[PDB]
C-alpha cells in the first residue's frame, strides 16, 4: 500500500536512518495537497452509485458486439458482474485519494490483472473506455472543486494507463 | 606502414589502447572490493566455515577449474546478454550501495565493479541460497518454488543457456554434487548468531531490491525470508 | 523423477535381478500403447489455458465465497495466483501422463503443500473444489467425450489411459485433504 | 602548401620554388606525427577505416591500365624488399613508444591534418573527428604511393 | 529455437555430457514423425496467400467493432497491417512444422506479444479468433493426410494457448 | 545523484562559497515557479502509456525499414524491447523535469547507451525520430496545444517549462548520436 | 543455437519466404541419410576418451618444447587443463556433426577462445596441430577406416559425411588462428 | 427527404393522428443501424479527395471518345465539371448515411437528372462507370467494418439504378 508516508520510511529502512529532515519535509505535501485529495474521495463516495450505472452502459453502447453469444456479455448475471468490477474500481479512486498514494489501486487491481483479463477473454478496451468515459464528463467547477479535478483525473489514468 | 589488410605479414597495434587500460583498472577495482569482502569473511585472524573449497582431495583444484570455466562462460555471453548484464548490475548496485553518490557513480563507469559488488554484497551479509537453510517443509516448499522459477532464466525456451552448466567436462558434475550438500550442511551447522542474522539480513535484502512497495511480497518475505535469498537477479540463469 | 520405464528398475534391484520377459509383460504392451498415449497427452495440452479458466471459473460458480471480501480469491493478485496454479497442476498430470507414472507429483509438487495452504489461508474446501473439475475435464479429452469440441483421432478405445490420468488427479486430491 | 601557409610571404616562396613546397609539406607532418609511419589506430575497425582510405592510395600507385609504377617500388638489389621489410616493423614498434602526451597530441592534430587538407564536405569532416587514423592516411597523392 | 536436435545436445551441454544412446534415439523419432509434418509444409507454403485471406475476413466477420474509429482496423491502412500480422503468424507455423519444435514461434511471435498487443490496444481475441477459423477447416483427409491434420493442428492450438 | 537545488551546492564547493543572496534569486524563482513544475510532470505522466506508442509507431510509419524482414522491429522479442526503452526514456526525462536538472539523465541512462546501442545493431537515427517525436508531444502536452487532449490548469505563461523538457530530450538525441 | 533444419529457416526467413518445394529436396534428402547421422557419430563417441588421448600425447611425441621446463604442458595442472579442452571441441564438434550445422560452434565453443589462449601464451600452431590429429581420427572412424578398430556397421557411401566433420574442424583451426 | 422520421409523420399527418405506438418503434430502428452508417458516413468525409479522383477518371480511362470535337469533356472546364459532378454524387452519398434514409438523393442529385443530361449530351453510361467503379472498389474487412459496407453500398447501387 504505497503512499506518500510509506515510501519515506522504505528508504530509510533501507539505508538504516532515523527520520531526517528531508522525510518531515515530504509529509507537508500531506497537508496543503491533502484537502483536495480528501474532497474528492467522500464526494465520490457520496455520489458512487450513480457513476457505476451511468458509465457501465455506456461502455456497453460503444461496444454493443459484447451482447452476442459466445461473448462476455450474453447473458444477465455477466452485465452485472460488469457494474461490480466497475464499482469495483471506483471504490479504488475513492481509496486512494484518501491514502494519497496509488497503493490500493496496484496491491488489488493491477497487480496480476493483465493475466486474469486474458485468460477469461474479458477485453480489456471495454475497461479502459469505461472508465474514460467518467473523465472526459468532468466539468471542472460541478463535480468537485478546481484542484481536486486534478486529482480526480491523474488517478484516473493512472488506472487506463495500467491496463493500456 | 600500411595497414594489415593488404600486402602485410606480422599483427600490429600492440599498445595498451583506451580500453584495455579501462579494462586493467576494471579488474583491479573488481579485484579490491572482494579482498574487502572477504575481509568481511576472515573477520579475525581464523577463517570463516564457509569458504572451504571442498572436502575430498581432488575436490580442491576441482572446484577452482569449474569456477574458473564460468568465468569464460561470462565472455562467451551474445552481444544482447552482455548489454542486459551490464545495465541491470548497473541497477542493482544502485540499491547495494544506497545512498552514495561517490559509490554509485564509480559503478557507474566501471564494468566490472558492477558484477563484484553484487555478488560480495550478497555473500557479506550472506543473503545467498548456499548459506540460508529452511527451518520448515513450510519453507522449504517455499524456497523451493521461489528457486524453480529462478532456473527458468536459463532454460527460456527448453534449451538450458551456458549459465546453467555445472561441469564442462567429464566427472566434473559430481564434484558439484558433493560441494553444495557440503554447502548444505556447514550452512545447517553455523551457530546460534549466524542463522538469525540472516534470517533478519534476508528479509531486509528482499525488501529493497526486490519488494518496491508490495505489500503482499514483503509479507511472504517477513514469513520466510528463505524465499528472500533465493531471490537473485536477472542476469544469472541460474 | 522416474517414469514407467524406471519404475521396473527400484523393484527389481531389491532382488538384484535382471529384467526379462517375465518383467516384460507391461512394458512390451507399453510401447503399442505409445501413439495412443501421445495422442492423449497431445490433446490436453491443446485446450490447456481454457482447461483452466473452465476448472477456475466452475468453481466460483460452485462456492461463490471467495469472491467474498476477504475470501482467498478477492483480489486481481489472488485471483491470477491461482490462474497461475490452475496451470502448474494441470502441468504436472502432462507431465504424468507422458510418463506413465506420477513419480514426478510427491517429489516437487505434492510434498509439503498439504501443511503449506492452511498456513496460508488457502482453503481446504475449494482446492479440492479446483481439482474435481479437471478430472471430469480431463476424460472428456481422452475418451472424446468432450461436448462442444471434437479432435481428429484414429478410432479405438481408450479406457485404460481415461483412468489412468483421473488416478493422477486424486493423488492431489489425496495430498490437500 | 597554399592551405597551411601561415603568412603572405610565406604562400609566396611555396609557388616560385616547387621543391620547397614538397619539402614543406613532409617537414609538416614531421613536426607533428600525421603520417602513416607514426599512427596506430586505436580499435579494430579503426585500423579498418585506415585500410580502406589505404587502398584508394595504391589505386594511383599504378597507372590507368594496372601496370605498377616506378614510384612505388620497395627495393631496388636482391633482397632489399626484405631489407625494407625488416626495417619498417622496427619503426612501427617505434610508433608504439610514443608517451601518453604524445598520443594525445597526435591524436588531435591527425584529425587537423584531416579535416583542413581533404575535406570539403561534413561527412569527411565526421570521418576526421572520430578516427584520426583514417585521416593519418590521406597522402597528398604527390606521392605515388 | 527449440527442436529435437537443440534441446537434447542442450541437456547434454548442461551436464557437459556426451551424445548418447539416450541422446541418439530422439533425432530416430525425427525421422519417423518429420515425414508426416514436411507433407503439410509444402502444402501451406504453396497455399498461404489463400489461407490468409480466408482468415482475414473471419477476424472481422466475427469482431464488426473493429471497423469503428478509435479501434484497430479503424481505416483500410490498419487493416493491411492486421492482413500481414495474420501472414507473418503463418509463416511461424510454417516454420514449426518444419523445425519440428515450437521454437519459430516462441522465439519470434511468442516472446513479447503479451506485452505489445496490451500497448498498442490491439486486441488478443481478434487474433485467437482469425487462428482458430483456420484449425475448424481442415476436412483432414482433403488438405494433407491424417497425420499431418493432426500435426499442424497441434501447432496452431500452441498460438491460441499462449495468446490466452 | 543531484538536482536543481543541489546544483549551485557543488558550484559553492569548488569555490568554498557560502550559498549568498546574489546565487540564491534563481532558486527563489524557482520554487515559486515550481507549482507549475508540478503541474506539468503530471501533464506528462498521465498520457505517457500512449505517448510512447504515439512515437515508436510513429517513428515505423516514417521509417519502415525497421518491421521489415530481418529488421531491428521486426520480431515480436525485438518490439518488445524498443517499446520498453521507449518508455525508459520517457521515465528518465520525466524524473530530469521533475528534479530541475538533467543530472539523473545521463549516468543511470544514458551513460554507456551510445555504445550499447552500436553493440546490439539498433539503427542509431531512428532512434533519434523515436525521442523527437517525444520531444514536440512534451512542449505539445505542456502548452495545452496537444490536439486530441486538452487537460484543465490554471492559465498562464509556461513556455519556459517547454522549453526545459526540450533541452532535455536534445541530450538523450546528441549523446546516442 | 540452430540446427540443420533451422539454418534452412534463418536464410527463408530474411527474404520473408515460405519454405518451397525446392527447399524441401535438400531436408528431405538430409533425412535420408539421417540413419547414417546418427551412426555416424555413434563411432566417434564410442571411442572418443581414447581418442583424445591419441591426440594430445601425439603432439609431445611431434614436438617435445611443451614438455619443456616451464612449456605450456609442463604442469599436471596445464596437462589436465591441455586434456580438458582438448575434449571440449571434440565435444562440440560431436554436437555440431549431430546438428548438421556449425551452429553450436562459434557461439558455444568459439567465442573468445583465441584472445584467452591468446592472454596464457599457449602455442597456437601445436593446437593447429592438436586440432588437426583429432580430424584424421575423425575421417577414419566414420569411414571404418581406422586400422585398429573395424565396427560393426553397414555398408554404404559415408564419404561426404567425412568432408562435412573435415569442414567442421578447420572451422576451429581457422577461428583459433 | 424521404427518411425515417419524415415518413413516419407524414403518415401521421396525413391521417390526423398523434405519434403513434408504431412510429415509436420505427426511431427505435434509428438506433440500431446508426453506428453502421455513421461510420460509413465518417469514412468518407475523411477521404473524399481520394476517392473521387479515382472515380473521375474511371470514366476517362474507359471512355476515350469524350475528348472528341463535340463530346462531353472536350476541354478543361467541361473536364473539370466532370470531377465536380462526381464530387456532388458522393457528397449526396455521404449526406444519405447522415438522414438515413435515400432523401437527400433523390431531391438533390437525382429529380432532373434523366432531363438535364439528355439535353447537354452528357452521357448515361459514363455516370455509371464512375459509380459503379467505387462500388466494387470497396473492401469488407479494410476501407470500413462489415456491416458499414452494406450501408455505404446500398445508395451506391441506389444511384446506379436510378441513373440506368
Ligand atoms: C478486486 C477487484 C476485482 C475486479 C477488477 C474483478 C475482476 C474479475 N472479474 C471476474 C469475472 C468477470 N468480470 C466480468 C466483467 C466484465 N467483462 C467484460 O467483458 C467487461 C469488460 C466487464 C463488464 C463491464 C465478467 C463478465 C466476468 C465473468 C467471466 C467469468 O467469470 O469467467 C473475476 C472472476 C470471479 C468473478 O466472477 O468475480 C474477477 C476476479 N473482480 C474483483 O473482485
Ligand atoms: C512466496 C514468495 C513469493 C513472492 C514474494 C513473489 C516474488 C516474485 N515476483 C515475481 C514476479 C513479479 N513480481 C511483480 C511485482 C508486483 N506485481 C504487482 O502486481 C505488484 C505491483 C508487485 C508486487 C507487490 C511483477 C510485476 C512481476 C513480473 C515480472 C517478471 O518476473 O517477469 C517472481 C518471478 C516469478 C513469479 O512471478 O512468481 C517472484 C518469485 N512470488 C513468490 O512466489
Ligand atoms: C463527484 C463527482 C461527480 C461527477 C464526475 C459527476 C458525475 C455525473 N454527472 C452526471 C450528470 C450531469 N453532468 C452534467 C454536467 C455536464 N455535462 C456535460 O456534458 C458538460 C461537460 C458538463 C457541464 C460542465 C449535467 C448537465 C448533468 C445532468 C444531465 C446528464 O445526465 O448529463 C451523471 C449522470 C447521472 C446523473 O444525471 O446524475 C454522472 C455520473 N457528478 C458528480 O457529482
Ligand atoms: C564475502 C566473502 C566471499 C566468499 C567466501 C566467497 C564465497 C564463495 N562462493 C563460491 C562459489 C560460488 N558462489 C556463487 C555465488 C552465488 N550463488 C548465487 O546463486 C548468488 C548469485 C551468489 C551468492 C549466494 C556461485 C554461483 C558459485 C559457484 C557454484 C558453487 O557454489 O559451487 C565459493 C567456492 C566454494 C563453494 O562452492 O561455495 C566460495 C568460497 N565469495 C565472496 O565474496
Ligand atoms: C508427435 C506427436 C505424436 C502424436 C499426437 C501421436 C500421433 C498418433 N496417434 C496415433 C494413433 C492412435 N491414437 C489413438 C488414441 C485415441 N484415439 C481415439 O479415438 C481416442 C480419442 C484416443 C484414445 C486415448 C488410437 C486408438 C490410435 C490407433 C491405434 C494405434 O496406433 O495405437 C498414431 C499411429 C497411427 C498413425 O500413424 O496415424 C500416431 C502417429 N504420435 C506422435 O508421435
Ligand atoms: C512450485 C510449485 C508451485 C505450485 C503448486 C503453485 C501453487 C501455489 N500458490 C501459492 C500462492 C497462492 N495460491 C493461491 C491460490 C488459490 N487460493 C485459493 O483460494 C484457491 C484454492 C486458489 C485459486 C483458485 C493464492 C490466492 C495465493 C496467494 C496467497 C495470498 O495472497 O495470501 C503458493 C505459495 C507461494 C506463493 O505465494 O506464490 C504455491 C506453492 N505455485 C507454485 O509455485
Ligand atoms: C457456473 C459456472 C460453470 C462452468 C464454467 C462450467 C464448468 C464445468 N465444465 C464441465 C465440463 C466440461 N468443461 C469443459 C471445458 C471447456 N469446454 C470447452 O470446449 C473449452 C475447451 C472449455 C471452456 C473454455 C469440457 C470440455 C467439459 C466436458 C463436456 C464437454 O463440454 O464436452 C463441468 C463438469 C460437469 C458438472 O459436474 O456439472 C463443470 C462444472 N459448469 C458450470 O456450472
Ligand atoms: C514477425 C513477427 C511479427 C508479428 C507477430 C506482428 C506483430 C505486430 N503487429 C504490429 C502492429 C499492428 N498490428 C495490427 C493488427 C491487428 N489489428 C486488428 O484489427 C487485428 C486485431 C489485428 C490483425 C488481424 C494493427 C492494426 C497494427 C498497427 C498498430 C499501429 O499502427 O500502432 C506491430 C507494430 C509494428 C507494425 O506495424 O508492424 C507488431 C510487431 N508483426 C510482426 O512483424
Ligand atoms: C493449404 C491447405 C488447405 C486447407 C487447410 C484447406 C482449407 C481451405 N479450404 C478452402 C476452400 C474450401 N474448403 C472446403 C472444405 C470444407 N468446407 C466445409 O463445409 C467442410 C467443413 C470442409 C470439408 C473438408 C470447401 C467445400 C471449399 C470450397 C469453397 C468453400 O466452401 O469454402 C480454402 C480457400 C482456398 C481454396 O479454395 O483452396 C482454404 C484455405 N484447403 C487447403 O488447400
Ligand atoms: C536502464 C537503462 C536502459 C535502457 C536505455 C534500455 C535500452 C536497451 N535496449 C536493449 C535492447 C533493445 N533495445 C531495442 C530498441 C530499439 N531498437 C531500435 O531499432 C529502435 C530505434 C529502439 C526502440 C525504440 C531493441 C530492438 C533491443 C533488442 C535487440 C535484440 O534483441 O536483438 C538493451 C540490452 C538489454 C536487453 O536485451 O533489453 C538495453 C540496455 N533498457 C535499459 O535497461
Ligand atoms: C506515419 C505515421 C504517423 C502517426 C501514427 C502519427 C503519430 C504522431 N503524432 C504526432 C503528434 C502528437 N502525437 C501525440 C500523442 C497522442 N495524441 C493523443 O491525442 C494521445 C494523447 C496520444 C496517443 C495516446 C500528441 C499529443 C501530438 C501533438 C498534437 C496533438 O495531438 O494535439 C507526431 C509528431 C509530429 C507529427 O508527425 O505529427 C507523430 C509521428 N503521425 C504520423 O505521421
Ligand atoms: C500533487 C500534485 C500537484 C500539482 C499538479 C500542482 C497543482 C497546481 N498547479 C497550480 C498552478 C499553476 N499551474 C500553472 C501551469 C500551467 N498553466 C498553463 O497555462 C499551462 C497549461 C501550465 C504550465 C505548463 C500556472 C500558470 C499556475 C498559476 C501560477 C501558480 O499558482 O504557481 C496550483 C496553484 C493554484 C491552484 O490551487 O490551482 C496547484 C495546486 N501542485 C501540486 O501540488
Ligand atoms: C609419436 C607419437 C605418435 C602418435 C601417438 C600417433 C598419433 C596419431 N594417430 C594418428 C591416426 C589415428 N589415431 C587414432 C587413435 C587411436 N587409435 C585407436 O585405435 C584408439 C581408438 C586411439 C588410441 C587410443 C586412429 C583411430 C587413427 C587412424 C588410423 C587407425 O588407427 O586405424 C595420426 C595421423 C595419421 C598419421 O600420420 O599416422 C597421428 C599423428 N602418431 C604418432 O606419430
Ligand atoms: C545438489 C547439487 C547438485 C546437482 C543439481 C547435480 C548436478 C548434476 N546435473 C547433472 C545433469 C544435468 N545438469 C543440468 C544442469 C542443471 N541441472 C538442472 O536440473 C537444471 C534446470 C540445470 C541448469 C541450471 C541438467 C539440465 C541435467 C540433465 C541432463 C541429462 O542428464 O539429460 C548430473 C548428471 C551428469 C551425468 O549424467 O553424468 C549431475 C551429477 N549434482 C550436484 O551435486
Amino acid at each position: 500500500m504505497k503512499s506518500v508516508i510509506t515510501t519515506v520510511v522504505s528508504a530509510a529502512d533501507a539505508a538504516g536512518r532515523f527520520p531526517s529532515n528531508s522525510d518531515l519535509e515530504s509529509i507537508q505535501g500531506n497537508i496543503q495537497r491533502s484537502a483536495a485529495r480528501l474532497e474528492a474521495a467522500e464526494k465520490l463516495a457520496g455520489n458512487h452509485e450513480a457513476v457505476v450505472k451511468e458509465a457501465g452502459d455506456a461502455c456497453f453502447a460503444k461496444y454493443a458486439y459484447l451482447k452476442n453469444p459466445g461473448e462476455a456479455g450474453e447473458n444477465q448475471e455477466k452485465i452485472n458482474k460488469c457494474y461490480r468490477d466497475v464499482d469495483h474500481y471506483m471504490r479504488l479512486v475513492n481509496y486512494c485519494l484518501v491514502v494519497g498514494g496509488t497503493g490500493p489501486l496496484d496491491e488489488w487491481g493491477i497487480a496480476g490483472a493483465r493475466e486474469v483479463y486474458r485468460t477469461l477473454n474479458l477485453p480489456t478496451s471495454a475497461y479502459v473506455a469505461s472508465i474514460a468515459y467518467t473523465r472526459d464528463r468532468l466539468c471542472v467547477p460541478r463535480d468537485m472543486s478546481a484542484q481536486a479535478g486534478v486529482e480526480f483525473s491523474a488517478y484516473l489514468d493512472y488506472l487506463i494507463n495500467a491496463l493500456s | 606502414q600500411t595497414g594489415l589488410v593488404n600486402s602485410k605479414f606480422s599483427a600490429r597495434m600492440a599498445k595498451k589502447t583506451a580500453k584495455q587500460t579501462k579494462n586493467k583498472v576494471d579488474e583491479y577495482m573488481a579485484r579490491s572490493v572482494q579482498r574487502q569482502y572477504k575481509q568481511a569473511a576472515v573477520a579475525t585472524g581464523v577463517y570463516g566455515t564457509q569458504c572451504t573449497e571442498g572436502t575430498v582431495k581432488g575436490a580442491a583444484e576441482a572446484s577452482r577449474s569449474a569456477a574458473l570455466s564460468r568465468q569464460f562462460r561470462i565472455k562467451q555471453r551474445s552481444a544482447f546478454s552482455k548489454a542486459h548484464d551490464l545495465f541491470e548490475f548497473r541497477k542493482h548496485a544502485i540499491i547495494a550501495a544506497a545512498g552514495c553518490s561517490y559509490e554509485e557513480k564509480m559503478v557507474t563507469r566501471f564494468p566490472k565493479l558492477a558484477a563484484a559488488m553484487v555478488l560480495g554484497q550478497t555473500e557479506m551479509m550472506r543473503t545467498c541460497s548456499r548459506y540460508v537453510v529452511p527451518e520448515s517443509v513450510e519453507e522449504e516448499y517455499m524456497a523451493a518454488s521461489v528457486d524453480k522459477q529462478m532456473k527458468r532464466r536459463g532454460a527460456p525456451g527448453g534449451v538450458y543457456s551456458l549459465s546453467c552448466a555445472e561441469g564442462v567436462a567429464k566427472g566434473q558434475a559430481e564434484i558439484a554434487r558433493v560441494s553444495a550438500l557440503g554447502a548444505a550442511y556447514r550452512a545447517a551447522s553455523k551457530s546460534a548468531s549466524a542463522v538469525t542474522a540472516e534470517r533478519y539480513n534476508s528479509m531486509a535484502y528482499g525488501r529493497v531490491h526486490f519488494a518496491h512497495g508490495c505489500s503482499y511480497e514483503e509479507q511472504q518475505f517477513n514469513k520466510y525470508p528463505a524465499a528472500a535469498a533465493a531471490m537473485r537477479s536477472d542476469s544469472y540463469g541460474y | 523423477m522416474l517414469d514407467a520405464f524406471s519404475r521396473v528398475v527400484v523393484n527389481s534391484d531389491a532382488k538384484a535381478a535382471y529384467v526379462g520377459g517375465s518383467d516384460l509383460q507391461a512394458l512390451k504392451s507399453f510401447i503399442a500403447d505409445g501413439n495412443k498415449r501421445l495422442d492423449a497427452v497431445n490433446s490436453i495440452v491443446s485446450n490447456a489455458s481454457c482447461m483452466v479458466s473452465d476448472a477456475v471459473s466452475g468453481m466460483i460458480c460452485e462456492n461463490p465465497g471467495l469472491i467474498s471480501p476477504g475470501g482467498n480469491c478477492y483480489t486481481n493478485r489472488r485471483m491470477a495466483a491461482c490462474l497461475r496454479d490452475g496451470e502448474i497442476i494441470l502441468r504436472y498430470v502432462s507431465y504424468a501422463l507422458l510418463a506413465g507414472d506420477a513419480s514426478v507429483l510427491e517429489d516437487r509438487c505434492l510434498n509439503g503443500l498439504k501443511e503449506t495452504y492452511i498456513a496460508l489461508g488457502v482453503p481446504t474446501n475449494s482446492s479440492i473444489r479446483a481439482v474435481s473439475i479437471m478430472k471430469a475435464q480431463a476424460v472428456a479429452f481422452i475418451t472424446n467425450t468432450a461436448t462442444e469440441r471434437k479432435m481428429s483421432f484414429a478410432a479405438g478405445d481408450c479406457t485404460s489411459l481415461a483412468s489412468e490420468v483421473a488416478s493422477y488427479f486424486d493423488r492431489v486430491g489425496a495430498a490437500i485433504s | 602548401a597554399l592551405i597551411l601557409a601561415q603568412n603572405d610571404h610565406q604562400e609566396k616562396q611555396y609557388i616560385k620554388y616547387p621543391k620547397l613546397a614538397a619539402a614543406a609539406l613532409m617537414a609538416s607532418t614531421e613536426v607533428t606525427r600525421a603520417c602513416q609511419r607514426y599512427a596506430v589506430p586505436e580499435s579494430i575497425e579503426e585500423e579498418f577505416l585506415a585500410a580502406s582510405v589505404d587502398k584508394v592510395n595504391k589505386m594511383r600507385g599504378t597507372t590507368a591500365s594496372g601496370v605498377y609504377k616506378s614510384s612505388c617500388v620497395e627495393g631496388n638489389a636482391k633482397g632489399q624488399a626484405e631489407q625494407a621489410r625488416v626495417a619498417a616493423l622496427a619503426v612501427a614498434f617505434r610508433s608504439a613508444q610514443k608517451s601518453a602526451s604524445q598520443f594525445a597530441a597526435e591524436r588531435y592534430a591527425q584529425s587537423k591534418y584531416g579535416r583542413d587538407l581533404f575535406s570539403s564536405t561534413h561527412f569527411e569532416e565526421g570521418y576526421a573527428n572520430t578516427y584520426p587514423a583514417m585521416a593519418a592516411a590521406k597522402r597528398a597523392s604527390s606521392y605515388g604511393y
